[PDB]
C-alpha cells in the first residue's frame, strides 16, 4: 500500500466523471456505460452496505480490502508451486497440477476447473507456474 | 566326483536339468491305472478330501487316510530313497518309474540296491566304468550293481569276514543276469595274473543253462531252479575257486508245458541236428514235434538258436573236462527222456489190466541206459513191491503206468541235473587253501498267484526265512547305529512275527510235517491231509487262518490261508500228496541201478527223501551259511508283461515291492528313528523356525538344535539326539518343512513389509509440506476468481488505462 | 489393543493428513488404510491391511476416523519382524556363509518372493538406503538390513 494508492486517486479522476469528489449510485454507472456494459441499478442498491464512510477515493481504497484480504506473495505461492517441482524445472505438468487441483486438497469443481485452465500458460504440456503465478498477482496481466 | 563323463549316460542325469509346489495341497492318491496319482487337495468334510488330478483335471473323493505324503521336486530321481523326506509306496514307486524313464535302473533304498529291467542291454557294463567304481563307497558315485559287488570285495579284504549278495526277484525280472554280472565284475577286479579257471565259471553257465533254462511266459532263458554259486578266494583277495549249490528244480516241465513253452533247451538242442554224428549216440530223430514231453506247448524261441546254442553246450563241457564218454553219458539219458515219452501201452487184453503196445521206443529206451527192454517193461507193468521178509507182484493199469514212466523220467533228469552240478564243482573246485568268500544267491522270490500251490509255498516258505535274514541284519544295524549315537532304546529283534508263519511251516508240529508223515501212508489223501491240517492248526494259529473270499477278478480255489510277512496267501492243498513223494518202480530202480552205462549208474545207487524233507534240509544248510556272512541285497523288478523298455506297469511293481522286501524294510525301519540329520544341517535348516532363542556368536550345533525343538515345544517323543546328530520319527522333518516354509514366506514378507514402511514414511515428511503447499495454490486461485468475477473490478480493473 | 489417546492425537494428524489428499472430507480411501498405519510406525503386510478393511484399488471403500481406529488398533497386533527373523531368512541364500548374496538374488527375493515388491519399490530402497554391490556383483545383507530397520532419517 504505497504510490498506487495515488494511483488509486488518479483512478478516482474517472470514478469522478462529472466532478464532485463522489459518485452517486449512478456516477458508477455513468462511467460503466461510458465503456462497456452497464450494471444494474439493483446491482447499485443491494451494495447500498458495503461503505462504513459513504463513497470518496479514500473509502474506494478502504471498500476493497475486504477482497484484497486473505492473499499470499509472489515468493510464497511461486513456492507452493515449486513443491511440486523437485527437478527446479520451473514447470509442473498439465495433466498433474490438473488432477493435484481437482482430486486433492479442497477439490475445485467442473467450473472452477474449466475456469482456472481458460487462461492459464501452457505451452506443450507443461504449465508454467512461475508466469501464471505473476498473472495470479498484477505482475503479468489476466 | 562326477561330471559329464560320457559313462555316467545312463547312471547320473542332469542335476541342472531337474532343476528347471505346497505341501499342504500335493499328494498322492490311489488311481487304479497308475497305481497312485499326483493330486491337489480341494476342500475335506472329514474324511471327506475331495482333490484335482494334474492330468486329466478332474476331480473324485479320498478318505484322508487313504491319501499319502507327496516329496519336493528337490527329490526327484533321488538316488537313494532312504533320504527322501516321505518315505513310502507312492514316493517310491514315483521315484522309481522316474528314474527308469530317464534310463535308470539302479536305485538305491538303503541296504537293498532295486534293479529294474531295462529289456535292452546298456553302456554301463564296460570295462572303463568297472574302474571307475573300484574302491569306491555308494555316497561316492551314481547307485549300480557293480558298487554292491565292489562294495562286497572290498568289505572282504578290510574286514576279513564272508560275504554274501542276495538278488531276488519275480520271474524276468531279470536276476540271473545280474548274478552274472555280480561274478563277472568280481573276476575282473580279482584275477589271477581248460582254459583259465574263471573261464570255467563263465563256461559252466552253459551247461547248467541247458538243463535249468527254458522259456516261459515271463521270460526266454528263465533258470527253473534255485542257485547259490559261491566264491572263493585266497589271501591276497584273488579267486581261489567256486562252487555251486541248486534249489527246488522244476521237475514238473520235463513232461508238461503249457501254451507258448517249451522244456529245458537242452531237449530242443539235442533235436536241433547241430551235431550229426551224435543223433545215432543218441537214437534221435532232429525233429523235435514228434516227441511227446516237448511237443506240448511252443517249439522254437524269438531270440534262441537251438543250433548255435547247442554247438556251444558241446563245447563248454569240452572247456569243462568232462570226456566224451561222460558228456555223451549226458547225452544218452537225455535222449532216452524223449523216448520214455514214445512209449505207449495197452489196457484191455481181456483181462483188465495193462500191457505194452510195442518194445521199439521200449527198447530204445533200455539201450541208452543199458538195461533190458524186456527186464524194463517187465517191471513197469508187474512191478515187485517189497515189504518185510516178502515182496509182491503188485499190477498197475494205463495210469499208475504212463503216469510211472512220466515219474522215471523226471526223478532221471533231477537225479542227472544233481550229478551235473556236483560234477561242474568237481572242476570249479580247488585244491589250494582258501582264506574267505562271497556268495551270490539266486532264487524265486515271494510271489502269490490266484492259484498257489505246494510249489508257490515251498518258494515263499523260502524267501520267508530270507525275508527275515534281512529284518534281523537291520536290527542289528540300527542297534549299532543308536549305540554309537548314546541313543538306544526300545528295541526287539525284527525277525520277530517272521518266525511264527516260519514255524507253522518247518517245526514239529507245522504243516510240512503233516505233509512228509502223511507220505508214508498208502490210502491217505487230501481229505486226510487236509483233515490233519485243520486238525492240528485251525482255530489255533493266527497265521493260520481259513479263507475268505477274492482280493482280485480271477484268482481262484483255496484251502488255507498263510500270514506271510508278504501279506496272507491262499494255499489250494490239492495234489501235495503226490507232488512231495516220487512215486517210481523201486523196481526199475534196481534194474537201473545194475545197469551197464557207467553214468545212469551213479544216477541210481543204493543209500542205506522227500522234497518237502530234502528242502528244508538243503535250506538249513544255506541260512547257517548266510548268517555267517555280511548280507548285500539287490532286488529286481519287472517294469511290465511286454518286455517293452520304458513301460511301467503300478499295480504290478508297487506288488512287486511289497513281497519284495522293500515296504517292509521301510516298516521294520520306521519304528526307530527313520530321518536322522547330523546338528550342522539341522542348524542350517531349522534355525528359520527359532531365530529370537539363538544367543548370537555360532553356538554349539546341538546347542541350536537342542533350542530349536525345545523352543519349538518339540514332543520329546517325535525326536531323540544323538552325540554326532539328530533322529527324528518318520514324517516329522515333514512338519518342520512345512513350518520352515510358511515361516520363510512370512518373515519375507515381514521384511518386503518394513521396505515399504521405510519408504512411505520418508515421503510422509513432504506431503506435510505438500500439504501448505497445494493448500496456498487452492485458496489463492480461488480469491484471484472471486477478484476477477467482481462487478466492481472488471469496473474498476476498466477504469484505467488512460 | 487400547490406545493412549496420545498414540491417539497422532493418528488423527495423520489420517488428516490423508484425508485431504484425496480430498478434505474427513474420509480416506481404505487403499491408504495400511500407508496411514505405516505413517505410524507400524508395518503391515497387505495380508493384514485386507484383513482389516483395506482394499486393493483406489476408490472402492471409504473410511471415517471414526473406523479408522479400530482398523489402526488392530494392525498393532501384528507380527513385526525383528533382527534375527529378517537375518536367518536372509541367511537362507548365503551358500558360503561369510554375510553376501547375489543382488540379482536379492531382487529376486523380494520382488519373487513373499508378497512380490515393484522394481520401482526395490530400485527406490536400493538408492534411499543406499546400497552397494561390490565388484563381483554381491551384498552384504546385514546392512541392508539395518538400513531398512534404521528408517529413512537416522540418529
Ligand atoms: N541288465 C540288463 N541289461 C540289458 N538287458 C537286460 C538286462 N536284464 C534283462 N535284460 C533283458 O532280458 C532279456 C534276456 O532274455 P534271455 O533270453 O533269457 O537271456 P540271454 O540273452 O542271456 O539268453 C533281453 O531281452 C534283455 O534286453
Ligand atoms: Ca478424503
Ligand atoms: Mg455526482
Amino acid at each position: 500500500p504505497q504510490k498506487q494508492i495515488q494511483e488509486m486517486k488518479e483512478a478516482f479522476s474517472m470514478i469522478d466523471v462529472d466532478r464532485d469528489g463522489f459518485v452517486s449510485k449512478e456516477d458508477i454507472k455513468a462511467i460503466s456505460e461510458q465503456l462497456g456494459r452497464a450494471p444494474d441499478d439493483k446491482e447499485l442498491t443491494a451494495m447500498l452496505k458495503e461503505a462504513p464512510g459513504p463513497l470518496n477515493f479514500t473509502m474506494f481504497l478502504s471498500i476493497f480490502s475486504d477482497k484484497l484480504s486473505g492473499t499470499d506473495s509472489e515468493e510464497t505461492i511461486r513456492n507452493a508451486f515449486a513443491m511440486f517441482d523437485e527437478q527446479e524445472t520451473k514447470k509442473l505438468n498439465i495433466e498433474y497440477i490438473k488432477d493435484l487441483l481437482e482430486n486433492m486438497g479442497d477439490n475445485f469443481n467442473k467450473d472452477e476447473m474449466r475456469m482456472t485452465f481458460k487462461e492459464a500458460p501452457v505451452e506443450g504440456g507443461k504449465f508454467d507456474y512461475v508466469k501464471f503465478t505473476a498473472m495470479i498477482k498484477g505482475s503479468g496481466e489476466e | 566326483i562326477d561330471f559329464s563323463d560320457p559313462d555316467f549316460q545312463y547312471l547320473a542325469v542332469d542335476r541342472k536339468k531337474l532343476m528347471k509346489f505346497d505341501g499342504k495341497k500335493n499328494c498322492w492318491v490311489p488311481d487304479e491305472k497308475e497305481g497312485f496319482a499326483s493330486a491337489e487337495i480341494q476342500s475335506s468334510k472329514g474324511d471327506e478330501i475331495t482333490v484335482k488330478i494334474v492330468a486329466d483335471s478332474s476331480t473324485r473323493t479320498v478318505k484322508k487316510d487313504d491319501i499319502q505324503s507327496m516329496n519336493p521336486p528337490k527329490f526327484e530321481k533321488l538316488e537313494d530313497m532312504a533320504n527322501m523326506t516321505y518315505l513310502n509306496e507312492a514316493s517310491v514307486l514315483y521315484n522309481l518309474r522316474s528314474r527308469y524313464t530317464s534310463g535308470l535302473i539302479y536305485t538305491y533304498s538303503g541296504l537293498f540296491c532295486i534293479a529294474v529291467n531295462p529289456y535292452r542291454r546298456l553302456p554301463i557294463y564296460t570295462d572303463s566304468v568297472i574302474a571307475k567304481y573300484r574302491g569306491k563307497r555308494k555316497t561316492e558315485i551314481p547307485p549300480h550293481l557293480f558298487s554292491v559287488a565292489d562294495n562286497a570285495y572290498q568289505n572282504m579284504v578290510t574286514d576279513r569276514e564272508n560275504q554274501s549278495c542276495l538278488i531276488t526277484g519275480e520271474s524276468g525280472a531279470g536276476k540271473t543276469e545280474n548274478t552274472k554280472k555280480v561274478i563277472m565284475y568280481l573276476a575282473k577286479v580279482a584275477c589271477a595274473v581248460e582254459g583259465s579257471l574263471e573261464d570255467q565259471i563263465i563256461q559252466a553257465n552253459p551247461v547248467l543253462e541247458a538243463y535249468g533254462n527254458a522259456k516261459t511266459t515271463r521270460n526266454n532263458n528263465s533258470s527253473r531252479f534255485g542257485k547259490f554259486i559261491r566264491i572263493h578266494f585266497g589271501p591276497t583277495g584273488k579267486i581261489a575257486g567256486a562252487d555251486i549249490e541248486t534249489y527246488l528244480l522244476e521237475k514238473s516241465r520235463v513232461t508238461y508245458q503249457q501254451s507258448a513253452e517249451r522244456n529245458y533247451h537242452i531237449f530242443y538242442q539235442i533235436c536241433s541236428n547241430a551235431i550229426p554224428e551224435l543223433n545215432d549216440v543218441m537214437l534221435v530223430t532232429p525233429d523235435s514235434g514228434l516227441y511227446s514231453f516237448i511237443n506240448q506247448g511252443c517249439l522254437t524261441v524269438d531270440n534262441i538258436d537251438d543250433v548255435e546254442e547247442f554247438k556251444l553246450c558241446d563245447e563248454a563241457f569240452d572247456i569243462l573236462g568232462f570226456t566224451k564218454e561222460e558228456k555223451q553219458s549226458m547225452f544218452k539219458c537225455t535222449a532216452s527222456i524223449l523216448h520214455m515219452g514214445e512209449m505207449k501201452f495197452k489196457q484191455r487184453p481181456r483181462e483188465e489190466q495193462a500191457e505194452s503196445d510195442g518194445t521199439a521206443e521200449a527198447e530204445k529206451v533200455a539201450f541208452l541206459c543199458g538195461i533190458n527192454a524186456g527186464d524194463l517193461l517187465k517191471a513197469l507193468l508187474k512191478p515187485k513191491v517189497k515189504v518185510g521178509t516178502e515182496m509182491v507182484t503188485k499190477g498197475q493199469n494205463m495210469n499208475q503206468v504212463v503216469n510211472s514212466v512220466g515219474a522215471l523220467a523226471k526223478s532221471l533228469y533231477d537225479r542227472m541235473f544233481n550229478w551235473l552240478v556236483r560234477r561242474v564243482n568237481k572242476t570249479l573246485d580247488t585244491k589250494a587253501k582258501r582264506n574267505y568268500y562271497i556268495g551270490v544267491l539266486d532264487i524265486a522270490g515271494f510271489e502269490i498267484f490266484d492259484f498257489n500251490s505246494f510249489e508257490q509255498l515251498c518258494i515263499n516258505y523260502t524267501n520267508e526265512r530270507l525275508q527275515q535274514f534281512f529284518n534281523h541284519h537291520m536290527f542289528i544295524l540300527e542297534q549299532e547305529e543308536y549305540k554309537k549315537e548314546g541313543i538306544a532304546w526300545e528295541f526287539i529283534d525284527f525277525g520277530m512275527d517272521l518266525q511264527m508263519c516260519i514255524d507253522l511251516i518247518e517245526k514239529p508240529m507245522g504243516i510240512l510235517s503233516i505233509l512228509e508223515e502223511e507220505c508214508m501212508f498208502p490210502k491217505a489223501d487230501d481229505k486226510s491231509f487236509q483233515d490233519k491240517l485243520y486238525q492240528n492248526h485251525m482255530g489255533k494259529n493266527r497265521m493260520f487262518t481259513k479263507p475268505g473270499k477274492p482280493t482280485r477278478p480271477n484268482q481262484g480255489p483255496a484251502h488255507f490261508e498263510l500270514h506271510h510277512y508278504a501279506g496272507n496267501v491262499p494255499y489250494s492243498i490239492t495234489g501235495w500228496l503226490e507232488k512231495n513223494k516220487d512215486p517210481i518202480n523201486e523196481n526199475v530202480v534196481a534194474l537201473l541201478g545194475a545197469s551197464k552205462e557207467p553214468l545212469v549208474a551213479e544216477l541210481f545207487k543204493a543209500p542205506e527223501q522227500t522234497i518237502s524233507a530234502v528242502h528244508r534240509e538243503s535250506l538249513n544248510k544255506l541260512m547257517k551259511n548266510l548268517y555267517s556272512t555280511h548280507p548285500h541285497f539287490v532286488r529286481c523288478i519287472i517294469p511290465n508283461e511286454l518286455k517293452q523298455p520304458g513301460l511301467v506297469d503300478a499295480e504290478l511293481v508297487l506288488h512287486q515291492l511289497q513281497c519284495n522286501g522293500v515296504l517292509e524294510g521301510i516298516r521294520i525301519c520306521r519304528k526307530g528313528f527313520p530321518s536322522r540329520l547330523i546338528y550342522s544341517e539341522f542348524k542350517q535348516r531349522y534355525s528359520i523356525l527359532a531365530p529370537n532363542a539363538i544367543p548370537q556368536g555360532f553356538v554349539d550345533g546341538k546347542t541350536v538344535s537342542e533350542k530349536i525343538l525345545a523352543g519349538l515345544q518339540m514332543d520329546p517323543a517325535e525326536y531323540r539326539l544323538g552325540t554326532t546328530k539328530v533322529f527324528f520319527k518318520a514324517g516329522v522333518l515333514g512338519n518342520l518343512e512345512e513350518m520352515r516354509d510358511e515361516r520363510l514366506s512370512k518373515i519375507i514378507s515381514m521384511f518386503q513389509a518394513h521396505i515399504r514402511g521405510y519408504l512411505i514414511r520418508k515421503a510422509y515428511k513432504k506431503l506435510q509440506d505438500q500439504r501448505i503447499g497445494l493448500s496456498v495454490i487452492q485458496r489463492n486461485i480461488r480469491k484471484w476468481l472471486v477478484l476477477r468475477n467482481w462487478q466492481w473490478w472488471k469496473l474498476y480493473s476498466k477504469v484505467k488505462p488512460l | 489393543p487400547k490406545l493412549s489417546q496420545d498414540e491417539i492425537d497422532d493418528l488423527k494428524d495423520v489420517f488428516e493428513l490423508f484425508d485431504f489428499w484425496d480430498g478434505r472430507d474427513g474420509a480416506v480411501d481404505a487403499f491408504k488404510l495400511g500407508d496411514v498405519c505405516r505413517c505410524l510406525g507400524i508395518n503391515p503386510r497387505n495380508e493384514d491391511v485386507f484383513a482389516v478393511g483395506g482394499t486393493h484399488k483406489m476408490g472402492e471403500k471409504s473410511l471415517p476416523f471414526e473406523e479408522f481406529l479400530p482398523a489402526y488398533e488392530g494392525l498393532m497386533d501384528c507380527e513385526q519382524g525383528t533382527f534375527a527373523d529378517y537375518m536367518e531368512a536372509f541367511k537362507t541364500f548365503d551358500r558360503e556363509g561369510q554375510g553376501f548374496i547375489s543382488g540379482a538374488e536379492l531382487r529376486h527375493v523380494l520382488t519373487a518372493l513373499g508378497e512380490r515388491l515393484s522394481d520401482e519399490d526395490v530400485d527406490e530402497i536400493i538408492k534411499l538406503t543406499d546400497l552397494q554391490e561390490d565388484l563381483e556383483g554381491n551384498v552384504k545383507y546385514e546392512d541392508f538390513v539395518k538400513k531398512v530397520m534404521a528408517g529413512p532419517y537416522p540418529d
